């Protein structure tokens, strides 16, 4: 429904009860299950989203907040929140963007068009798999089958300080969607905070289709 | 019928102080209010002791029915324990033909469809909305005929695994040692004595394994050490070599009662010694057979001239002295004979618990004749420093006040209100807290000498004994007991000496 | 990129007693003048020790670069070493994906072709056109990512295996019992503390297995003992027996970060639970976490009342009092915690270790006790015999001829150069001599009881405690350390007594 932007006394109360004890008092990322709590939970007071359909380095939009929210991330303790209203749901967000700054000085991007999916094909993924070896050599950090053990994948790190080694995606439970146009919007946007980058200005939309059929390949 | 109680047949002033939930603001025991609980009490003693979380409230996936959202947090949260619930018979309760048939039972008795067993089932507390660290009365919901087995270790009283937390915060040297500052040095007795309500004590936690129960090594985190060296003495016999060099070989899958003696297992296991009943029977508890019990408790067929001769000195609580040729122990001698005669003649089998009965015979006539010494010590008054000038028994001031004759009888107890316990306690149960707690010159040095004859070499030869491991038998029980007789004598004679030199000064 | 330097960042005094190759000519450390190297030093610490070999010149096979006949001779010399050498993954080094894998990033690290990892590759000096021993500093020209991570054990001081020689020698006590004939008596020390050059001491030699250096066994042959039961500690706990029964199913072909937890370990390891580092990354050595490191040293978050107030006296070498409490170690405690919360709840998780902080507070508390006992008697003059009727500290003249103030300030070294050692040495790190040397009546009786107590039996529950074995908590732990405190009473009062004596005598 209609996401507000007003702070509410009843968007304050459902963070505190379902939320604070992850993401801290203030949205920090510390509540006290954060210090043994793998991956961490995410700090929103730096308004870096992993998951949107804004461009690299916007913010998110209402309704990108509002799905994860409701989706929840896999690989993480960041269970679906079905079990709330649809209300109670909506009523957090704007207690998650009072945590930044950067909400109230810069509007956030236009939303990416994404397109028809492209049909996959043998030579569609053959494409993405030249790009993910070759032209941009994407088993450094994730490996060759995608399983997360590449190189430089021990080494990687978050914007916030802390490690972040690509998990294995070859089981198919991707953080932000498993859906085609869900791995199709992460090569376009990036996910803010993580050395995962857009791929948006580097291949056109026809090329991450391409590439989005080979990661699907990689899938059991 | 009625739900499972673990307290059943107990006094009201015995559940108040072990079974009504305190939190961790107060003991348990009849000296309850004398000392505090430790922080994992929550954890080992859940009854009396556990407490509600804290950080993240559980409260909405209870209200709601989500057993779904438990498993994708815990999942990611603490993916061991889904791991070992996801490999368990609570998953796949219907994956055999075994695993059908008791379930199909157990559906008949609780009137409901398992096609799993959830952490819903097991954690979630549907009145109060609450997480709860699952008891063997919420086990013995579904397990009705384990926990009555379970249960009936209260026919032949301590030591036993039901009665375990009691025997923990029941002595007065436990709260003594919490009044000096010493409550968590007793860390591993609280983790040790947890098998009271815990019943993945054996079958550990969320894979709850009966192979994993059946093993010997289940037992040996808490059944080894200097007063009761039961993993050294059987892992190192030959019973214990054979089973751990073909134990490929053995079948952990089937139950006691189908084990075949000699194809499924070579070698006996602690389970198939223990938990055998009688006469082909077999029994989900393994303390139904003990004869010698601990080692500690002297036997009535011997003659004694230090105070075991009065032993239990008219004490209604500590155990009196076992009759080994009594008509109910020697149809216990008779149950172990059945056990042993299924890989061993009759004759050798009899031969040899025969000698154990000996060398407890010998061994507590060894034990005896070093408590006279240490008595005669006190009696002449050579015990330096005396009862006057050393601090009394531990709490003595709550034994006054918090027992009476009902529990140690009208001699012991006014002994307690009129000397306010300072005067020496020595040798078999109440006198080993010198093992435990150090006070001011309290123990002395040989009350201790003793205390580690009858209560660690005494025990470990016996274990060795009676485990058939001829090492402990003699170099960790025998020789080591000789060892502290040389040392009794020699501060014996040492006592003696001084007070020989302060005598001709005056 | 400069060569691997296990003594990087080092003065070039302490690489003049610890690097620099004298022969068995020498001792080590500081004290390299008072004593001669044990003839296995050749091997435990070749940088400083080892000579050449003397039978049989090696010299022409080196010279010819023929590395067929070291295979040629030595498969039929020495069949042992080539078995484990041809099984290996030197051997076989593009065998699977994995080792490929490393194999190549290791060529462009070295620039040259690696088909196999040679005899010659780890023993031949192509310099000199000798055999040598390959310390770590060899192993690091090509796996220089784990020599640099066992480098950083530098960065928490000792106790830890980078300087382990150091630990063996730099102690006085070491070269005293070689000045008395005991040089050999000290076999298993240079065996034990041989972990700082050689690289085959988890994963052993010539197999030089990952899979067999992440088993908790590889461990076991060091970290035993009274002064850390951490084989047996870990073992006998519930981690330990359902690792020891369920091994089969356990795959440490995986590395560390790629194991996951409940489904590839069901239990932690030593190395899972050691080399954790933080935040999801692990690291090349166990060390890194420690908080309560050895138990020895004091934490400062306790009052005292012996001089442990004082502790550490000046002294800059000796590690000063623990702050438990620091935001350094909160967050080690919370590295730990992400470790546990894989298969408990944090809760359960912080609960425990919170037990453990409060075992070695009451623990240490009950260590300073005892030593403001046998202190008492120091100051009362009732030690006998007195420091100036028995032997001086262990190695007082080359105390005061080899350190200064700048090793152990003003105060403690001015002391040594003015009493020339005549005078006790009391409690944790520099009071331990006794326990491993026994002089001319030093130290005395009541010294070896205390430091039994605080280097033996607190050290053990507090392994116990840690690794979550409750028997060695208690057993091992506390009862044991009531137990000295009982002698110690004993024995002071013992002195009193004589005393009072020996003056209504005059
Ligand atoms: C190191 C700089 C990387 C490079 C090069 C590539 N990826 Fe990446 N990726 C990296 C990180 C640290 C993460 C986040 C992991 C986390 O735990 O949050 C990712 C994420 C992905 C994903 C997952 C998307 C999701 O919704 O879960 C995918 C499918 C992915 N990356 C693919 C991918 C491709 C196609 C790459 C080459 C163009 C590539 N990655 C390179 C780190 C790095
Ligand atoms: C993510 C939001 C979770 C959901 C959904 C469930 N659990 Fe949970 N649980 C979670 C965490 C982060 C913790 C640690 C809490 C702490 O204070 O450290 C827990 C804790 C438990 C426990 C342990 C209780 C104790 O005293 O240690 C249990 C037994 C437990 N949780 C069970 C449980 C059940 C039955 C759930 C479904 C109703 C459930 N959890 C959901 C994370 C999350
Ligand atoms: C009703 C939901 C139950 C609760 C409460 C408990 N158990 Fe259970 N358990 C239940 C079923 C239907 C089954 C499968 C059939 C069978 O009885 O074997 C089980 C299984 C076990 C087992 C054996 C599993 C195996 O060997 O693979 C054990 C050892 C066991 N259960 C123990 C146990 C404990 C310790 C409980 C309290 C925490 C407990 N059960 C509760 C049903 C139910
Ligand atoms: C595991 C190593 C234990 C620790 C730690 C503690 N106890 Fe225990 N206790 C344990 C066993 C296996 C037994 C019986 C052994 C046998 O062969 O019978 C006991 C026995 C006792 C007793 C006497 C028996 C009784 O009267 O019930 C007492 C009084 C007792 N234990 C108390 C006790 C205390 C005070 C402890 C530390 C403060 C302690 N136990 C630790 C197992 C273990
Ligand atoms: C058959 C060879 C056995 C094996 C296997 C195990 N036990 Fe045993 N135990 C056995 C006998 C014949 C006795 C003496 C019985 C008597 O009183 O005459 C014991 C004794 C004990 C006790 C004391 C209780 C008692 O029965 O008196 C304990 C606590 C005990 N044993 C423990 C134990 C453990 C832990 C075992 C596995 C390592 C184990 N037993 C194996 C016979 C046999
Ligand atoms: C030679 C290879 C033997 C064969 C064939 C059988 N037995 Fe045996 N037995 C043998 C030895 C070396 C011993 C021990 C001798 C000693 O003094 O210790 C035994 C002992 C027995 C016993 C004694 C009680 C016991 O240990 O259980 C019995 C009851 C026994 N043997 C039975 C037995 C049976 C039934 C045999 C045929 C299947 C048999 N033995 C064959 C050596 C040999
Ligand atoms: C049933 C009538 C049996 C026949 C036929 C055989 N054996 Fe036996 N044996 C049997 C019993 C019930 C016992 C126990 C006797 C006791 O006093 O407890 C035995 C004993 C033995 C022994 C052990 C001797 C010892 O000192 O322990 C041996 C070695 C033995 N039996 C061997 C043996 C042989 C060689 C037989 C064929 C000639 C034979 N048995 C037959 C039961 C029966
Ligand atoms: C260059 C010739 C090397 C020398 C010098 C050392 N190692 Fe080595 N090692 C080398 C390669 C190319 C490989 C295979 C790829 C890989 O890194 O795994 C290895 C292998 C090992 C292993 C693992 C083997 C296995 O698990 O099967 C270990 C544990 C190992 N190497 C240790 C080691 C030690 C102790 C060294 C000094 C004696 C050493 N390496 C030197 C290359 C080279
Ligand atoms: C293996 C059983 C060893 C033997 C034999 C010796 N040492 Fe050791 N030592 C060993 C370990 C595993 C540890 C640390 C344990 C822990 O949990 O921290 C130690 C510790 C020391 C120390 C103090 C720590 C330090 O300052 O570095 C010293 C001074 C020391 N060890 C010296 C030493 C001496 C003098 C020995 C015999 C003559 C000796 N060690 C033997 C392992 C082992
Ligand atoms: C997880 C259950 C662990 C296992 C498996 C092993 N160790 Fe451990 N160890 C663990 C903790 C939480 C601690 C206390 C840390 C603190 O200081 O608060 C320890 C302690 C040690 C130490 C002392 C160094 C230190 O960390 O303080 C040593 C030397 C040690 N442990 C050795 C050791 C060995 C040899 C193990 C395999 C048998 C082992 N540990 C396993 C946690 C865990
Ligand atoms: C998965 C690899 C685990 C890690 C990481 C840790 N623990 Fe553990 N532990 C695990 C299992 C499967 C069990 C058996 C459960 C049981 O019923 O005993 C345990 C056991 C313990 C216990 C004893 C539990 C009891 O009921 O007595 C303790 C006290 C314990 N574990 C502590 C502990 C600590 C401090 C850890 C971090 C260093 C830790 N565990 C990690 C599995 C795993
Ligand atoms: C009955 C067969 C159970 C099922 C189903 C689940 N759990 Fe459990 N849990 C059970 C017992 C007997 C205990 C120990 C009780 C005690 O007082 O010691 C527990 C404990 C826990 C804990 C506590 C902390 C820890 O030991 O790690 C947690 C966090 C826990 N259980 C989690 C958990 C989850 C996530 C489950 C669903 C997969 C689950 N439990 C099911 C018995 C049973
Ligand atoms: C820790 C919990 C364990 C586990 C894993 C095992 N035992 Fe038991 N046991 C434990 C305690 C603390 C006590 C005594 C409690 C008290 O003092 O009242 C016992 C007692 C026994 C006994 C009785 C001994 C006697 O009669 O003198 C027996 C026979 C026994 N335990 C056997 C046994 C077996 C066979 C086990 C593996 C299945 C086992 N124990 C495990 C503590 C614990
Ligand atoms: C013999 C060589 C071994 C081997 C096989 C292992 N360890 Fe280690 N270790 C050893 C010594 C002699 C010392 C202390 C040296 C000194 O006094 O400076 C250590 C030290 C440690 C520590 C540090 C303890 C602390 O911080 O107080 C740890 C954590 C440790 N050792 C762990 C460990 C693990 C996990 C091992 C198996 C992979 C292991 N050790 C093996 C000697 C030896």
């Amino acid at each position: 429904i209609e996401i507000p932007k007003e702070v509410t006394e009843e968007g304050k109360n459902v963070y505190k009860k379902y939320c604070a004890p992850c993401h801290g008092e203030e949205g920090g990322g510390d509540g006290l299950l954060s210090r043994s709590m793998l991956p961490k939970p995410r700090n929103f007071t730096l308004g870096a989203y992993k998951f949107r359909t804004t461009p690299s380095g916007s913010l998110p939009t209402d309704e990108d907040i509002y799905r994860t929210i409701s989706y929840g991330v896999p690989n993480s303790t960041m269970i679906p929140w079905d079990i709330l209203t649809e209300e109670q749901r909506a009523s957090v967000v704007p207690v998650l963007k009072s945590f930044s700054e950067a909400f109230e000085y810069r509007e956030p991007e236009p939303s990416v068009d994404v397109g028809l999916p492209l049909r996959p094909t043998e030579r569609t993924i053959l494409a993405g798999k030249k790009i993910y070896e070759e032209k941009l050599e994407c088993w450094k950090c994730h490996g060759v089958e995608g399983r997360g053990d590449g190189p430089s994948a021990s080494e990687q790190e978050d914007d916030f300080g802390f490690p972040i080694k690509p998990f294995d995606f070859t089981t198919g439970k991707f953080k932000g969607g498993n859906s085609p146009t869900d791995v199709y919007l992460r090569f376009t946007t990036g996910l803010n905070g993580t050395p995962m980058p857009s791929f948006a200005k580097e291949l056109s939309d026809d090329e991450r289709w391409y590439l989005t059929h080979y990661v699907m390949s990689l899938v059991q | 019928i009625p739900p499972p109680d673990l307290y059943k047949d107990t006094p009201a002033w015995y559940q108040a102080v072990y079974k009504d939930n305190v939190g961790l603001s107060e003991g348990s025991g009849p000296f309850t209010k004398y000392f505090k609980a430790q922080m994992l009490d929550m954890y080992w003693q859940p009854n009396r002791h556990y407490e509600p979380m804290e950080n993240l409230d559980h409260s909405i996936f209870i209200e709601q029915e989500r057993r779904d959202l438990c498993v994708i947090c815990h999942e990611e949260a603490t993916p061991g324990i889904v791991a070992d619930w996801r490999s368990s018979g609570h998953k796949h309760p219907k994956s055999t033909p075994y695993l059908s048939s008791k379930t199909a039972q157990i559906e008949k008795n609780v009137g409901r469809v398992l096609d799993e067993v959830h952490c819903f089932d097991c954690h979630a507390d549907t009145e109060k909305n609450q997480i709860r660290m699952p008891t063997g009365e919420v086990c013995g919901g579904c397990h009705r005929q384990q926990f009555d087995e379970f249960l009936r270790e209260r026919e032949v009283g301590r030591p036993n695994h039901l009665q375990s937390w009691e025997a923990n915060t029941i002595v007065p040297w436990y709260a003594e040692a919490a009044r000096r500052g010493y409550l968590y040095g007793q860390h591993g007795c609280d983790m040790c004595h947890s098998g009271a309500e815990k019943c993945d004590v054996c079958h550990t936690r969320h894979k709850f394994s009966a192979v994993e129960g059946r093993q010997p090594e289940a037992c040996m985190t808490c059944h080894m050490g200097p007063d009761h060296p039961d993993a050294e003495s059987y892992g190192e016999s030959k019973h214990g070599k054979i089973y751990e060099k073909e134990e490929e070989h053995y079948d952990f899958t089937k139950p006691l009662v189908e084990v075949r003696p000699g194809e499924d297992y070579r070698t006996p296991t602690c389970q198939y010694c223990h938990m055998y009943e009688k006469h082909g029977r077999f029994i989900h508890n393994p303390v139904m057979k003990g004869i010698w019990r601990m080692g500690t408790v002297p036997p009535s067929n011997l003659e004694y001239t230090s105070s075991l001769k009065d032993y239990p000195y008219g004490i209604k609580i500590i155990a009196d002295k076992i009759d080994i040729y009594s008509e109910e122990n020697v149809a216990k001698r008779s149950y172990w004979l059945e056990v042993c005669a299924k890989c061993h003649s009759d004759r050798f089998a009899d031969t040899y618990l025969k000698s154990l009965d000996q060398f407890m015979f010998q061994a507590h006539t060894l034990a005896d004749q070093a408590q006279k010494i240490v008595e005669d010590l006190i009696a002449d008054g050579l015990l330096y420093p005396d009862a006057a000038n050393r601090d009394p028994y531990p709490l003595s001031d709550g034994i006054v006040k918090e027992l009476s004759a009902d529990f140690l009888g009208e001699p012991v107890y006014n002994a307690f209100k009129t000397l306010q316990g300072k005067f020496p306690v020595v040798g078999p149960i109440l006198g080993v807290y010198g093992m435990f707690l150090q006070m001011q010159d309290n123990p002395s040095d040989i009350e201790n000498m003793y205390n580690r004859l009858w209560f660690w070499y005494k025990l470990q030869g016996y274990k060795g004994t009676a485990h058939a491991q001829q090492d402990v038998s003699w170099w960790w029980g025998q020789a080591p007991m000789m060892m502290e007789m040389t040392r009794i004598q020699a501060e014996a004679a040492r006592l003696r000496r001084l007070a020989g030199i302060e005598k001709t000064i005056s």
